């Protein structure tokens, strides 16, 4: 009885991974990211795949 | 009811014995006092500033006359020349043109 | 005194896979050169990648188009992997327009002046309805590394219309690199090594050109090591004091009290300034009245003072 018009607005955003985020497997092993390392700094095998 | 609104914003103080407590709000006069407290003013200048900002209406205009402000001070050596300078300093605060005697002064500032 | 490596036996297994060989190397130089080249190539290699896409009827990435199977988000994800080459330009615009039935690939992208699609079978969309049309304009820019679409703020200096879809840019043609050190076939020398570099790209950049670019970057970086050696702001202030339109009586007093700028005026307190000769109670208030008109209250505290 009191209201006259209603407007509803939706906003969508993309959340990317960052050091603060939390990540965990399904064996009870959890943790937080400490650093986002560049590709050439990570260990690689004899095939060059990091 | 074809369309129903979502619940409006509301809350109540919890885990606190005096329930609902309160919440302070910042008004025009409070903001003007906060700005006044952070500028170099003498004690007489501070008193004049408080007296003139107490008279600021909701719209931002002065309701009382300047001569009436001088009479309100009720002290010597606080003639209209000093209160004019203090008011002109006060006018140039964050809402530029606040505490204006009339429309002409507001547009001029 | 030291033997020098020479690029010999450059070989290309496939469009992406390739091998580069450097025959003569000394005892320990092989691993140093290999790791330096790998790091330079994986870190900083120039390339061109899609920067933003503008589709005909869509407005945002989280919408749908009637007649296409995928969402606009998956369209952008597919376009992110497009591999192109551009000569002489850094801001080419690739227009695409296709209608009908079946998947659409990079083959039907309109033939630009100097634009080469290394892989013309890259599927970017699927059309399902007979009377359905798609038409987009793809901007391709040349860059060096990974640039997210959120970090760039300078693009907001000019207003961008509703409908321009910003995608991330990778700019790196090099995807995988390995290297090995093998014994050289030179028998006259005591013991020499050989370097074989294997690289996997998207077909945008030549192997030899990549090696030359990496070596030039390394040499330009090393050039610095060969010679070490090495062993009052607001415009309202700093104005002439004769801008306040003061009385004649205060004009003489300010000169005697060594006040010549607006800035030095605002650093005097009321208690000591009143002690100055022949100021006057009513005349001092006019100095405060005028300075109040500029918003500079008397008694401000600055740090430094240049002569001007």
């Amino acid at each position: 009885p009191g209201v006259l018009k209603i407007v509803k607005v939706y906003l969508a955003v993309k959340r990317r991974i960052q050091p603060g985020d939390k990540m965990a497997g399904r064996h009870g092993n959890k943790g937080v990211i400490s650093k986002i390392n560049p590709i050439e700094d990570m260990p690689y095998d004899e095939n060059g795949t990091p | 009811t074809a369309g129903t609104p979502s619940g409006n914003g509301v809350d109540y103080q919890d885990d606190e014995l005096p329930v609902y407590q309160g919440e302070t709000t910042q008004s025009l006069q409070d903001y003007l006092m906060w700005q006044v407290e952070l500028t170099p003013f003498t004690d007489t200048d501070r008193a004049i500033a408080t007296s003139i900002v107490d008279a600021v209406d909701d719209t931002g205009y002065l309701t009382i006359q300047i001569e009436d402000i001088v009479d309100s001070i009720g002290d010597d050596e606080i003639g209209l020349e000093e209160v004019e300078a203090v008011l002109k300093r006060i006018q140039r605060f964050d809402p530029v043109g606040v505490a204006a005697k009339d429309l002409r002064d507001c547009l001029l500032i | 005194e030291f033997l020098k490596p020479r690029l010999v036996d450059i070989e290309q297994v496939s469009s992406t896979h390739a091998k580069v060989t450097l025959e003569p190397l000394e005892r320990g130089f092989g691993h140093t050169l290999g790791n330096a080249l790998r790091r330079i190539l994986l870190s900083s290699m120039p390339g061109c990648a899609v920067t933003e896409v503008e589709i005909d009827g869509v407005l945002h990435e989280y919408s749908t188009k009637e007649g296409v199977q995928e969402d606009i988000l998956e369209i952008l994800l597919n376009l992110k992997g497009l591999a192109v080459r551009v000569q002489g330009k850094d801001e080419v615009i690739l227009t695409l327009n296709k209608s009908g039935i079946g998947p659409v690939t990079a083959a039907d992208i309109t033939h630009d002046g100097d634009v080469e699609i290394v892989k013309p079978q890259h599927v970017i969309c699927h059309l399902t309805d007979e009377n359905a049309s798609i038409s987009m304009r793809i901007k391709v820019q040349r860059g060096r590394g990974y640039v997210p679409a959120s970090t760039r703020i300078h693009s907001e200096e000019d207003e961008r219309p509703i409908g321009r879809l910003l995608v991330d840019a990778c700019y790196s043609p090099v995807e995988r690199i390995a290297y090995n050190v093998e014994a050289a076939r030179v028998e006259q020398r005591t013991d020499l090594d050989k370097l074989v570099i294997e690289m996997e790209t998207n077909g945008t950049i030549d192997p030899e050109e990549a090696i030359r670019r990496a070596a030039t970057i390394l040499a330009e970086q090393l050039e610095a090591f060969v010679d070490l050696r090495d062993v009052e702001f607001d415009p309202i202030l700093l104005r002439p004091v004769d801008d306040l339109e003061l009385t004649v009586r205060s004009a003489n007093c300010l000169k005697a009290e060594a006040i010549h700028y607006i800035g030095d005026l605002v650093q005097r307190t009321e208690v000591e300034l009143l002690k100055t000769p022949n100021l006057g109670k009513k005349s001092l208030t006019e100095i405060k009245d005028v300075l109040a008109s500029r918003g500079l209250s008397l008694g401000m505290r600055l740090e430094n003072w240049p002569p001007a």
